[PDB]
């Protein structure tokens, strides 16, 4: 069968902007090299590259559980 | 129905991983 | 006889002192040769490859020879 | 600048001296491996040369056996398969015998070429005298011939066996 | 039939070889091995 | 042991003696050429034979030979 | 005896065989200005210490490839010796022979299997039949 | 700030005035040629950049330069495959009849009989019956029509002529720096993103709005005239609609993460299309798509110039002791520390490299293209499946053996032993004893117990003692384990239990799941493994490892031996070091790349023969109304085969009877070949079994007779060197075996496929 | 029969032992006297 996908909801977008907003704490304080390059609170005051990497693989990891969950019914 | 004999044979052969751990963590307590 | 006649001595002496090596360092294995093992010289590897590539260019036909006539005749 | 870093390497120089072509790794120098390797009957201190042999023999005669009576010419009946078994072993054990001989016959004469010298250090070649050879040599034919006999006994009465190892002897 | 030991399960022919090993051909050479053990002098 | 043999054509450019990897050829003083020396084999017994002295040689034909004879351990290269 | 401190490796399959125990066994000793890094005759790199050095090695080709082609054109290290050891103990130094590099012409050397002719004028093996004498051996 | 483009501007003029001093790259060459070896020296020297100068960037500019000329060289030769398939080809004719029209797309012309070669392919058509697979190619990609044919073509030109004009511009005009080469993460992150992702991005898109509807009407039978053009299925949305009923919400699903709506055309099927034979398109589609996801994402790995990313150096500073495995940590306590300046200053080790994985790339095309066809109507064309399997296995044992030579030209060359002080490579060129001594008794261990047991059947047979043989019927050697992946797979599908539910139909037939004909013909059936497929697989074995031998020994050993200690100051490309220490041929590393390319060959040549028997006797085949198959050589292999009696006589002899009486028909040209092929091989074995010294002296003679008569030329002639003559014996000897198998593989197929 | 090797020449008892001696009995022997023979110290 084909795996299940959702349609577009409040719930999609509050797993995407949480899995940008935890990748953005955790990058910030974990990465080899941040504050590289030009720069943007509680945060470690990420830069421009360290932000654009964050939101990207925060795309990446919420389409991957978007889908995940999707596919098994909320797993 | 019990097992096959492919799987007894698997037993035998994964129980060796144990084995030689066990081996290993004998000599070292020994020392 | 390809063989002794495209490969040439010194590829072989080389793999020889490998094996050299191995025997030495083998437990168990109490022979040890009272001769050094060396590859064929540069002539000898001319004179058993054409001994080869001669023997076996005379079986070949001689076999074709006597099965291709005696098989078809008397 | 310069760090061999050798003091913290896994693999070490053999023996402490590091030209000497070898390494000491878990194959040669493990303490599982030493162990193994130093008390099998080719290396084992204290024994003669005569019982080195016999340990040997026995073992190596045992197995010999096996191969041509499981996928022998004779494997169709299994008194013939098993005599060609036990032939098969005698004639590898004497022509290895024979071999043995012969090697002590060439080897010992003046001072032996290579690692019999009497200057040589081969520690893994430990049999320096031609009386030992010879009494080794004893040993290996003894002991192979007892162990191919050995072996012929058991599979001739294998049916007999298999009643033994099954308890089917005491039906009566 | 109940005249011999048999097995119904699968490689019936290893306690055939494992009890002969572990309880008659093997303990002899393991306490030769433990006698060793114990009686080497320091 | 090889034997190598020298040769009156020799004008002593030491260059055979450069090229040997064992060290069986130097330099002997000489009067016969312009450099007043001419190479010499003293220690053939350690020479392997691998021509490299012939092929540095410049001299038409060589002033140094070498004439492969009876074979030993280190003739024969050998290292065990 | 010979001194010198053997230079830092952690071992190899490329060293003395049975062959150094039994028949004979070659040594080159040197001293360098500082601890760097060379290669071994038979692969491998190792490391020369700041004094005095000591190798060991199967053929007497080692020490000359090592000691010439290395010591000196690279690092230019000229006081370097290979000697001779014989399992019995007995050491004779053979590089160089007499002090004085091969290549470099010293007084006192003589001449050894000189022919004084060209090469051209060798005898026909046909004139030395049966008696043993090689063309090149020739009078 | 650290990845930037700097450039240097008109480093070279661009001046004819070199075209006319030959040589001029070498500093030997330039003085001009004395003898005759000079000619043959200035094309042996041609291309090797790093002895024309010693100075890195300049190397580096070179390589950047000649890569554009080859790669306009390749469009050349693409343009060349689409113009006379538009030209002088049936295309359209195939393309209305695929399974009773021959591809064909080379015409001969008519002045001493040579037309006789213009073979009756059908569709009206006379010419070559190509093997290439170029039809199926263009068919796959929605082409239908010459014109299109002909549009690729001048692209192709033009990419040419663009190709050119950047290498002189990147070389004459505008030449980077050293330090522009020596971005790792830049390139990798460019290629990956940029050049795989991108491009299967482009192709996914290709395949989704032009290949997919265009093969769609195909299959539902449709005339070729009727079907759209491309570009109106992306112009008139509706006609896409109708396909796929998809495309009629356009890209909202994609941008909602609902992708599963895209199911329609996004396929996850496996098998095999049953009107073609060939893999759905629409799995392809997919299969591209996630493609170019996966190789964008692993373009942002590496950190380029805004900290975000991984570095190569620490990677490799940081693999070792005690930082790996606890069984790993054997690698010591340098480990890969050092690697790092190999890839700064090495070209010739990353060739080594990338060479090895283009043999690993073509091996891989090879077997799945055979297993899980592809194209449509290319299963049942054998002709066309031989030639392609056969033609990509050869590409990557060349390049396997240029991997080991590029291997050893680094070793001599760009080796440098300070850099590698108790490393990874310093330590394993340490033990090479220990590899080469384990490697030399692994090769005898596979030949006594793969070859002599052919030899064990041969006189088995001989004797009329059939029970005797290594057979199914006699002593069975079954390929348990590969015989239980075929069962795992199968089952994996549905058809250790439904590993991979998602796919409908088995991944390829060649496992098991059942049978797919096309025309009449086996497309793929599931290919049994018994006792004949165990020991040809262990002849690969044995031959695979061998040629390792040959080619790990000389990279291990290239430096020098305990025979010849100074090697490297010899070079990578000698004769020998003389008669001396019992005689030193054949020592240098050179010489065990021409030991290895025989032994690459003799391995091949068995792979190519294994694939051809067993398909021919196993899979293809035609299929009556009843559902039997009868196979092309009818079920030979699994007793012919388990002895080289039987490949004498039922595979060479047998299957060469095309090509033997090929003579007076359009397969003669083949048999002309095949006669080639064995003078090649023939003429070879003199430049092999011979030396220079011979020839020199006949030279003399021959030169002694043009003195006499006031003809001697000026450029002294002479024998070929020693590595030279070794090069033309094993040039002519491949090419001599290859081409004969070649007329032996195609004659056959284009009579009987 | 054809079943076996046998023999109506006289005397075909021979080629029973006579093969076995001179192909896999005897040449062991006599590899082992002339590998003496070439071993010899002088
Ligand atoms: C003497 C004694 C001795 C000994 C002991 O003591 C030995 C040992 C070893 C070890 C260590 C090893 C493992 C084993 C195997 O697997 O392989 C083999 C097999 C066999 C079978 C071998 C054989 C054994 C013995 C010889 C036995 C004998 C017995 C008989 C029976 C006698 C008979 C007599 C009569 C009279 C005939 C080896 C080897 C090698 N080899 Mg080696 N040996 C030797 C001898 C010889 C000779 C003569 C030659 C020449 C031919 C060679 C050769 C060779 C090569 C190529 C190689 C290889 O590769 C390998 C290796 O390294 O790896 C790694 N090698 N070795
Ligand atoms: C995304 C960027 C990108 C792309 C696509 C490429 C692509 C390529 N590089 Mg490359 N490179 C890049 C960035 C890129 N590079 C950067 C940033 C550096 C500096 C670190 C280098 C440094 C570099 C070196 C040093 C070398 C290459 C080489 C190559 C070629 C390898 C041969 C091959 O696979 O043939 C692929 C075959 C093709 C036909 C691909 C198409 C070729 C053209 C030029 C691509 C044009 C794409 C462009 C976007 C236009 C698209 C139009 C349309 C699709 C919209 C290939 C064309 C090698 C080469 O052969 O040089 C000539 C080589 O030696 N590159
Ligand atoms: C990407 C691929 C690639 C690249 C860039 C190189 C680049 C290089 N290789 Mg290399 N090589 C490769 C693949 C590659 N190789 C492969 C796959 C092999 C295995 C066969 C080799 C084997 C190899 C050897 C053994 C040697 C090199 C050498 C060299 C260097 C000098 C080039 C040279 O001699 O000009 C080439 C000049 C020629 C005259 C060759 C042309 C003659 C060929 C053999 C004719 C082929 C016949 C034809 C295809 C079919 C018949 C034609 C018809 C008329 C009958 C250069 C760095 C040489 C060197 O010194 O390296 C430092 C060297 O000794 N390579
Ligand atoms: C944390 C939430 C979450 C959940 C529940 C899932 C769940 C799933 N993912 Mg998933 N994934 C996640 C996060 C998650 N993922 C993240 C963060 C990423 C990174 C972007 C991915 C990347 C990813 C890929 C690339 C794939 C999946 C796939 C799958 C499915 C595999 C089915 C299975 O049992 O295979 C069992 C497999 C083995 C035992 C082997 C499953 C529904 C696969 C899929 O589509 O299957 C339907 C697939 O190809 N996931
Ligand atoms: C601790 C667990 C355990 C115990 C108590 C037993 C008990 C028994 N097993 Mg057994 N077995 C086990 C685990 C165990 N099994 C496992 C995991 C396997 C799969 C590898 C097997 C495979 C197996 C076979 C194939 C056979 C037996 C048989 C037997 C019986 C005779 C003994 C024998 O031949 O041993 C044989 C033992 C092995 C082949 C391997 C044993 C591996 C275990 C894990 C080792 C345990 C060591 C222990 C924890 C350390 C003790 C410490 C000390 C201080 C006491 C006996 C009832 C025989 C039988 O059925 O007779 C009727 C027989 O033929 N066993
Ligand atoms: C995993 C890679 C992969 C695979 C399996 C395929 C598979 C396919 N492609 Mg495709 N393709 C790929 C990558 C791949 N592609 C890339 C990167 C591009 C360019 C960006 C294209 C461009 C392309 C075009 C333009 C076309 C295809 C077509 C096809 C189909 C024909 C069969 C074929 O090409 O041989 C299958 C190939 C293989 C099995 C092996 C090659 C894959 C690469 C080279 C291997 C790389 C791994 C390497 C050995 C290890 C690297 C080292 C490691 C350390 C990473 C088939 C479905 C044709 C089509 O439409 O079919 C209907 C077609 O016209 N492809
Ligand atoms: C990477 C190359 C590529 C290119 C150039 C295009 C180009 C196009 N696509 Mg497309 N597409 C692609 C890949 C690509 N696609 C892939 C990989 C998918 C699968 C997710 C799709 C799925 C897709 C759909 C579902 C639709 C398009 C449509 C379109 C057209 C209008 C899109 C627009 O402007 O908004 C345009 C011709 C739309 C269109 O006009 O249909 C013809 C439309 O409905 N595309
Ligand atoms: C058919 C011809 C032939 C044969 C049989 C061999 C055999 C061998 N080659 Mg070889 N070679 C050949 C042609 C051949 N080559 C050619 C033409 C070339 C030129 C390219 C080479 C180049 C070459 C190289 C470069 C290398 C080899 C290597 C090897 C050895 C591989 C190990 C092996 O298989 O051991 C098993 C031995 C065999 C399979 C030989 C056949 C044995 C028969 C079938 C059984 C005999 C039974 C019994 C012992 C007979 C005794 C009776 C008594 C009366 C004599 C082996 C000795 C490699 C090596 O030495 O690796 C260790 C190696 O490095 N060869
Ligand atoms: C050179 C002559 C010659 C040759 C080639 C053969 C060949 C053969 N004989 Mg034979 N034989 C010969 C003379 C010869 N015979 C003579 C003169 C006699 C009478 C004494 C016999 C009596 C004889 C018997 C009784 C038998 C054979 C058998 C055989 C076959 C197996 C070999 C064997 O068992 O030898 C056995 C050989 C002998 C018992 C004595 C041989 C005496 C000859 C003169 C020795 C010649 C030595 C030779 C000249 C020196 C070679 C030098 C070297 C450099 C090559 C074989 C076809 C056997 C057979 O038929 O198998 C089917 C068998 O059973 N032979
Ligand atoms: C290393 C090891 C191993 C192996 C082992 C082996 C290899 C074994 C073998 C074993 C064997 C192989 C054994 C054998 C034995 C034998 C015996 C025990 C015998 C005895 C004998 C006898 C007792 C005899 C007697 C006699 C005589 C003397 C004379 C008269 C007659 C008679 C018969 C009485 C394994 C893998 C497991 C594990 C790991 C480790
Ligand atoms: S035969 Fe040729 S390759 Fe061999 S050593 Fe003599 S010159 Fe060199
Ligand atoms: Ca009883």
């Amino acid at each position: 069968t084909v795996p299940n996908t959702i349609s577009w909801s409040p719930q999609v977008a509050l797993i995407i902007s949480a899995s940008s907003l935890l990748i953005l704490l955790i990058a910030s304080r974990s990465i080899k090299y941040p504050q590289v390059g030009a720069k943007l609170p509680v945060l470690g005051s990420p830069s421009v590259g360290t932000f654009v990497a964050s939101m990207a693989f925060g795309h990446v990891v919420g389409a991957g559980i978007v889908l995940g969950l999707s596919n098994l019914g909320w797993l | 129905m019990n097992i096959s004999d492919t799987q007894v044979f698997v037993a035998l052969v994964v129980a060796l991983l144990p084995g030689l751990l066990a081996f290993r963590l004998a000599t070292e307590l020994y020392k | 006889s390809f063989m002794f006649l495209i490969t040439w001595r010194g590829y072989w002496q080389e793999l020889i002192e490998t094996l050299v090596w191995a025997h030495e360092k083998t437990p168990l294995s109490f022979g040890y040769w009272r001769d050094k093992p060396v590859a064929l010289s540069i002539v000898q590897a001319r004179l058993v490859g054409l001994t080869h590539f001669t023997v076996g260019y005379i079986a070949t036909y001689g076999a074709f020879l006597i099965a291709s006539t005696a098989g078809k005749f008397g | 600048k310069l760090n061999y870093r050798l003091d913290t390497d896994p693999v070490q120089p053999y023996k402490g001296d590091p030209f000497n072509s070898n390494f000491s790794t878990a194959i040669t120098d493990s303490p599982l491996a030493r162990a193994f390797i130093n008390n099998l009957p080719a290396y084992r201190k204290g024994l003669t040369p005569f019982m080195r042999g016999l340990e040997i023999g026995m073992a190596h005669g045992y197995f010999l056996v096996g191969p041509e009576v499981v996928v022998g010419p004779l494997r169709e009946t299994a008194h013939g398969a098993n005599l060609s078994g036990l032939i098969t072993a005698i004639y590898i054990a004497v022509s290895a015998c024979l071999g043995i001989s012969i090697f002590a016959i060439t080897t010992f004469q003046g001072d032996p070429r290579g690692a019999y010298g009497s200057t040589s250090k081969d520690s893994l070649r430990p049999l320096r005298n031609r009386d030992e050879w010879y009494q080794l040599n004893g040993g290996i034919f003894l002991g192979a011939m007892g162990g191919a006999v050995f072996a012929y006994l058991l599979l001739e009465n294998f049916d007999a066996l298999d009643s033994i190892l099954r308890g089917g002897v005491n039906v009566n | 039939d109940m005249t011999q030991l048999t097995g119904s399960y699968a490689a019936s022919w290893l306690p055939w070889i494992m009890i002969p090993l572990i309880f008659y051909i093997l303990p002899f050479p393991v306490f030769a091995l433990i006698f060793i053990w114990i009686e080497k002098e320091a | 042991s090889h034997t190598v043999k020298i040769y009156d054509t020799c004008i002593g450019c030491t260059q055979c003696v450069r090229a040997c990897p064992t060290d069986v050829l130097e330099m002997v003083p000489w009067d016969g050429c312009k450099a007043a020396q001419i190479a010499s084999s003293p220690r053939t017994e350690d020479c392997v034979g691998c021509k490299r002295c012939e092929t540095a040689c410049p001299t038409d034909f060589l002033s140094i030979r070498v004439y492969l004879g009876a074979e030993t351990t280190r003739s024969m290269g050998l290292a065990y | 005896t010979l001194e010198g401190q053997t230079p830092i490796f952690g071992g190899g399959t490329g060293g003395l065989l049975t062959k150094a125990e039994r028949e004979e066994k070659y040594v080159i000793t040197w001293t360098s200005p500082k601890e760097q890094v060379f290669e071994m005759p038979t692969g491998g790199s190792a490391i020369m210490r700041q004094g005095k050095n000591k190798l060991e090695i199967a053929r007497k080709e080692y020490g000359i490839a090592l000691g010439g082609q290395q010591l000196r054109a690279k690092f230019k290290i000229n006081d370097y010796k290979i000697y001779r050891v014989y399992p019995n103990g007995e050491t004779q130094m053979i590089h160089p022979a007499d002090g004085v590099f091969p290549e470099k012409v010293n007084q006192g050397r003589p001449k050894v299997r000189y022919v004084d002719r060209n090469i051209g004028s060798n005898p026909s093996p046909a004139k030395l039949k049966f008696s043993g004498v090689q063309p090149y051996d020739a009078p | 700030q650290k990845v930037r483009v700097v450039v240097d501007n008109d480093p070279v003029p661009t001046s004819p005035e070199l075209w006319a001093k030959p040589g001029h790259f070498d500093r030997t060459l330039a003085r001009g040629p004395k003898t005759t070896t000079w000619i043959w020296n200035l094309h042996a020297n041609a291309h090797d950049f790093d002895t024309h100068t010693s100075d890195l960037e300049d190397i580096s500019r070179k390589i950047f330069a000649a890569h554009f000329g080859h790669l306009a060289v390749i469009f050349i030769w693409l343009s060349g495959m689409y113009f006379h398939g538009a030209k002088f080809s049936n295309f359209e004719a195939w393309m209305a009849n695929p399974t009773g029209v021959k591809p064909s797309a080379q015409v001969v012309w008519s002045l001493v009989g040579q037309d006789i070669l213009n073979a009756d392919v059908g569709g009206g058509f006379h010419g070559i019956q190509i093997t290439s697979g170029l039809f199926q190619l263009w068919r796959a990609a929605g082409i239908t029509n010459t014109f299109q044919l002909y549009c690729t073509a001048i692209g192709g030109l033009v990419m040419a002529a663009i190709m050119l004009f950047a290498g002189w511009f990147h070389y004459h005009k505008r030449a980077p720096k050293l330090e522009w080469f020596q971005n790792w993460e830049a390139m990798m992150n460019h290629h990956l993103a940029g050049l795989l992702g991108l491009g299967c991005l482009g192709w996914a898109g290709h395949q989704i709005h032009v290949a997919l509807p265009v093969n769609k009407l195909l299959d539902a039978g449709v005339a070729i005239k009727d079907i759209p053009l491309p570009h109106e299925f992306i112009l008139n949305t509706s006609l896409m609609a109708e396909l796929y009923p998809s495309f009629a919400k356009g890209l909202v699903p994609f941008f909602t993460l609902q992708w599963g709506q895209y199911a329609d055309f996004l396929t996850f099927k496996g098998g095999l299309n049953p009107v073609t034979g060939g893999l759905w398109l629409s799995d392809t589609a997919h299969h591209h798509l996630a493609l170019a996801v996966l190789f964008i994402v692993a373009g942002h790995f590496y950190r380029t110039n805004w900290g975000i990313g991984h570095s190569f150096k620490e990677m490799l500073d940081d693999a070792k002791s005690p930082n790996m495995l606890p069984f790993l940590n054997f690698i010591g306590p340098v480990g890969h520390e050092g690697l790092d300046k190999i890839f700064e200053t090495s070209w010739h080790a990353n060739l080594s490299i990338h060479l090895v994985q283009f043999g690993t790339a073509s091996l891989l095309v090879a077997h799945h293209m055979y297993a899980m066809p592809p194209y449509p109507y290319l299963a049942t064309d054998y002709a066309t499946a031989l030639s392609l399997f056969t033609h990509h296995v050869w590409i990557a044992g060349f390049c396997i053996v240029g991997g080991a030579a590029h291997a050893a030209i680094f070793m001599v060359r760009d080796y440098d032993p300070a850099h590698h002080v108790n490393n990874i490579l310093d330590r394993t060129l340490r033990h090479r004893d220990v590899i080469i001594s384990h490697l030399a008794w692994v090769c005898q261990f596979l030949g006594f117990h793969s070859f002599a047991m052919y030899c064990h059947n041969d006189t088995m047979r001989a004797f009329g003692r059939p029970q005797d043989m290594f057979s199914d019927t006699g002593i069975q050697l079954q390929p348990i384990f590969a015989q239980w992946i075929q069962h795992i797979h199968t089952a994996a599908v549905g058809a250790l239990g439904t590993t991979a539910p998602g796919i409908g139909a088995p991944v390829s037939y060649a496992w098991g799941g059942g049978m797919v004909a096309v025309g009449g013909k086996v497309a793929m059936m599931p290919i049994a493994l018994g006792t004949a497929d165990f020991l040809i697989h262990h002849i690969h074995a044995f031959t695979i490892h061998v040629t390792v031998l040959v080619l790990f020994k000389g990279v291990l050993f290239a430096r020098g031996s305990r025979l010849v200690p100074d090697k490297a100051n010899l070079g990578f490309r000698f004769p020998c070091d003389g008669p001396g220490r019992g005689g030193t041929c054949q020592v240098s590393a050179w010489d065990h790349v021409f030991l290895g390319l025989f032994w690459m060959y003799n391995s091949l040549s068995m792979v190519v023969f294994h694939f051809s028997w067993k398909m021919q006797s196993d899979v293809w085949g035609t299929v009556d109304s009843d559902g039997i198959v009868t196979h092309l050589t009818g079920g030979n292999f699994a007793t012919s085969s388990i002895t080289n009696n039987g490949w004498l006589r039922d595979f060479l002899w047998a299957q060469s009877a095309q090509v033997i009486q090929s003579y007076n028909s359009s397969l003669s040209a083949y048999g002309l070949m095949f006669l080639a092929g064995h003078f090649i091989f023939g003429f070879s074995l003199m430049f092999l079994f011979s030396g220079r010294g011979y020839w020199q002296e006949l030279i003399e003679s021959i030169v002694w007779a043009h003195n006499k008569l006031k003809v001697a030329p000026a450029i002294q002639p002479r024998a070929l060197s020693i590595v030279h003559g070794r090069a033309v014996g094993v040039a002519h000897y491949l090419l001599g075996g290859i081409v004969t198998t070649w007329a032996f593989f195609l004659a056959r197929m284009s009579a009987i496929g």
